[PDB]
């Protein structure tokens, strides 16, 4: 099911951190993602939401907690999203 | 092994690390000591001297 690409090449860096980035209540995760001097940083946070009803971001104030340092030092200026059906 | 330790072959493995202007990953040993509180010391933590 690793329909993400087809090849695979010379990689330089590799991680699994185990812990991952995890009844009619939903949950909310918002993550930052920059780089600067080389290093990819990425923040997280994770909080339970209620449903309103235009279903868009909740008014309050949530800090995010800084998750991972990555050291890359690549040059990053275009993204994507990989969803599961 | 019939022959003398002159011309024997001795495995060989160069060492290549070149620094660029990526972050660097791996590094020397870090050398630690025990703590002693309650007294002036001279602390040497990673980036607060």
């Amino acid at each position: 099911e690793f329909r993400v690409y087809s090849s695979a090449n010379n990689c330089t860096f590799e991680y699994v951190s185990q812990p991952f980035l995890m009844g009619n209540f939903k949950n909310l995760r918002e993550f930052v993602f920059k780089n600067i001097d080389g290093y990819f940083k990425i923040y997280s946070k994770h909080t339970p939401i209620i449903v309103r009803e235009p279903e868009d971001l909740p008014q309050g104030f949530s800090a995010l907690e800084p998750l991972v340092d990555l050291p890359i030092g690549i040059n990053i200026t275009r993204f994507q999203t990989l969803l599961a059906l | 092994p019939t022959y003398g330790v002159g011309h024997q072959p001795y495995r060989v493995v160069v060492l290549s690390f070149e620094l660029l202007h990526a972050p660097a990953t791996v590094c020397g040993p870090k050398k630690s000591t025990n703590l002693v509180k309650n007294k002036c010391v001279n602390f040497n933590f990673n980036g607060l001297k």
